DNA sequence: GTACGTCCGGCCCGTAAATTCAGATCTT
RNA sequence: UUUUGGCAUAGUUGC
DNA sequence: AAGATCTGAATTTACGGGCGCAACTATGCCGGACGTAC
C-alpha cells in the first residue's frame, strides 16, 4: 500500500493547495508528466501542511514540483510512519453563544431570536465601544443618551437605536450574526453572566471519611487528587497500607477543634475553628467574629494558613 | 426522511453524483441517501472526500420531485426527496467513473454553471 | 469601488570515544 | 513636597 | 589441529579555551486583514 508524506504548506491555504493539487492531477492526467501521487489529504484542524500518498518521495517531489504554497516542503519530505496512518484521518467533537469575529470576540450572547432560514439568528450583546469618542474597551452598559449627544452616525427611535455600522441595540445590543460564525456547544455562562442577561473539591491533605461500604469510618489525609473517579491513597490512622476510594464514597470529614476555610457559599473566604460535628451541619466561629457559621461538610477544607481579615489615608476631600 | 435534512451548516457538502447537500458527519454515519449502493462512501471518510464537494451555489430544498419543474430543470425529478445543491464544484476520479460506467451508471456533471 | 493605514499572525590538545588484532579458553 | 534607567553587537582609540 | 569468535590495543573527528582594564562614537522588525473614510 502506498505511504502518506508531510509537505509542509502556506498557513491557512492547505484546502486551496488540495483543490489546486486536484485539478492540476485532472489537467495532466492525460499529459506524458502524470502525477503518479495517489491522494492528497489537508484535514480540517491541522494547519500549516497537508499529505501526500505515495510509494516514493520522488513522485511526491515530481508530483508538488510548480506548487510555490509547498515550496517550504520541496526540498525534503517526512513520511508519516506505517503505525500511524489510522490517525490522520481520526476525527473528534434562548440559550447562549459567543461571537468568533469582530471586536466582540468570544463575547457572551443571549440568543433573543433564532430565525429559523437558518443564516442568522438575533443576539442580545453588551456593546464593548467608546462611543465614537476615542476612535476617529471594556463591556459597559449602553448609553443611548451618550450617543444621541456626540452624534455621528446615530439613529433613534425611542429605546429602540441604529449606530456605527448598523448595529442595532434596543433598551444592549439585539443584532442579526450568523450562526456559523458563534458558538452553541461549550458555553456554560456563571451567575453574573445570568446577571447581566455535581462539583468535586478534594485537596491533598484534607482530612475525609468514609460514609459506606466494608472500609466504612477510616479516617485518612488525602495525597492524590483526579476528576471523577479518584481512586484516591488516604494515609488512615494505623494503617501503613494505602487504599481506594472514589469521590463518591467519600466525604469531607473533620474532627473538632481544627482549622477550617470556606471554599464557596455565603461564608467563603473565612477561616475559623468548628465546634460541633453533627451528620451534616458543622458549626464553626470565624477568626474576625465569634458568630456562629453552619456550612456542609463538602464546603469545608483543611488549611492552615492565618485568616487574612488596608486602613489606607485617602483624602475625601481637601 | 429526517435522517437526510443537515442537522446544522458547518461542514456542508455537495454530493458530486446527486448534487445531496449533507454535513460530513451524515456523509460518514449514513453515505449517500440516493446512490451509496453506486458509490459506497459509508464507513470511509477519503471516499466521502473524493466523491462530495466543499464549493457548491444555490440550495433547493426538494418535498415534491414528481410534480417539480425545478426538477424537471436540475434531472433530479427520479430522485429522493431532500436538499440539493444547484451548481457543483468538483469531478470524480477516472476509476469510480469508469466503475460506475460498467454498472450501467454514466456519470452527469452537476457543473450547470455559466463559466464566463 | 479602490486603496491605504494600521492591528494581529508568524590553531591547539587533551580527552575521548569509536575502530581493529592476537591470548584464551572454549568448542570441535 | 528631592529625582534616577535602555540594553548588547560592531568599530575605533589610550596605557 | 583448526577455526573461530572475540576482547584488549593502534588510529580518526569533536568540543573548546583564546590579556587587563578604561574611554569615545555608532546602529537597532514586518505583512495580511479588517475596517473607515472618502
Ligand atoms: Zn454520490
Amino acid at each position: 500500500d502506498p505511504n502518506l508524506w508531510t509537505v509542509k504548506c502556506k498557513i491557512g491555504e492547505e484546502r486551496a493547495t488540495a483543490i489546486s493539487l486536484m485539478r492540476k492531477f485532472i489537467a495532466y492526467q492525460f499529459t506524458d508528466t502524470p502525477l503518479q501521487i495517489k491522494s492528497v489529504v489537508a484535514p480540517e484542524h491541522v494547519k500549516g501542511y497537508i499529505y501526500v500518498e505515495a510509494y516514493k518521495q520522488t513522485h511526491v517531489k515530481q508530483a508538488i514540483e510548480g506548487v510555490g504554497n509547498l515550496r517550504l516542503g520541496y526540498w525534503n519530505q517526512q513520511m508519516v510512519p506505517i503505525k500511524e496512518m489510522t490517525d490522520v484521518l481520526k476525527v473528534v467533537k434562548k440559550s447562549w453563544v459567543r461571537l468568533k469575529r469582530g471586536i466582540y470576540k468570544d463575547d457572551i450572547a443571549q440568543v433573543d431570536y433564532v430565525e429559523p432560514s437558518q443564516n442568522t439568528i438575533s443576539l442580545k450583546m453588551i456593546p464593548r465601544i467608546d462611543y465614537d469618542r476615542i476612535k476617529a474597551p471594556p463591556q459597559r452598559l449602553f448609553d443611548a443618551e451618550k450617543i444621541r449627544s456626540l452624534g455621528g452616525d446615530v439613529a433613534s427611535d425611542g429605546d429602540f437605536l441604529i449606530f456605527e455600522g448598523n448595529r442595532y441595540s434596543r433598551k444592549f445590543l439585539f443584532k442579526s450574526f450568523a450562526m456559523s460564525a458563534v458558538i452553541t456547544e461549550g458555553v456554560k455562562p456563571t451567575l453574573s453572566e445570568l446577571e447581566k442577561f455535581r462539583e468535586h473539591n478534594f485537596q491533598p491533605g484534607d482530612n475525609v471519611e468514609v460514609c459506606e461500604g466494608e472500609l466504612i469510618n477510616l479516617q485518612g489525609k488525602i495525597l492524590s487528587v483526579d476528576g471523577n473517579k479518584i481512586t484516591i491513597m488516604p494515609k488512615h490512622e494505623d494503617l501503613k497500607d494505602m487504599l481506594e476510594f472514589p469521590a463518591q464514597e467519600l466525604r469531607k470529614y473533620f474532627k473538632m477543634g481544627d482549622h477550617v476555610k470556606v471554599i464557596a457559599g455565603r461564608f467563603e473566604g473565612d477561616t475559623g475553628l468548628i465546634v460541633r460535628v453533627e451528620e451534616n451541619f458543622v458549626i464553626l466561629f470565624s477568626d474576625l467574629t465569634m458568630h456562629e457559621l453552619k456550612v456542609l461538610p463538602r464546603d469545608l477544607q483543611l488549611c492552615s494558613e492565618t485568616a487574612s481579615g488596608w486602613g489606607e489615608l485617602v483624602q475625601l476631600d481637601p | 426522511a429526517l435522517e437526510t435534512v443537515p442537522k446544522d451548516l458547518r461542514h456542508l457538502r455537495a454530493c458530486l453524483l446527486c448534487s445531496l447537500v449533507k454535513t460530513i458527519d451524515q456523509f460518514e454515519y449514513d453515505g449517500c441517501d440516493n446512490c451509496d449502493a453506486y458509490l459506497q462512501m459509508k464507513g470511509n471518510r477519503e471516499m466521502v472526500y473524493d466523491c462530495t464537494s466543499s464549493s457548491f451555489d444555490g440550495i433547493i430544498a426538494m418535498m415534491s420531485p414528481e410534480d417539480s419543474w425545478v426538477s424537471k430543470w436540475q434531472r433530479v425529478s427520479n430522485f429522493k426527496p431532500g436538499v440539493y445543491a444547484v451548481s457543483v464544484t468538483g469531478r470524480l476520479p477516472q476509476g469510480i467513473v469508469r466503475e460506475l460506467k460498467s454498472r450501467g451508471v454514466a456519470y452527469k456533471s452537476r457543473d450547470t454553471a455559466i463559466k464566463t
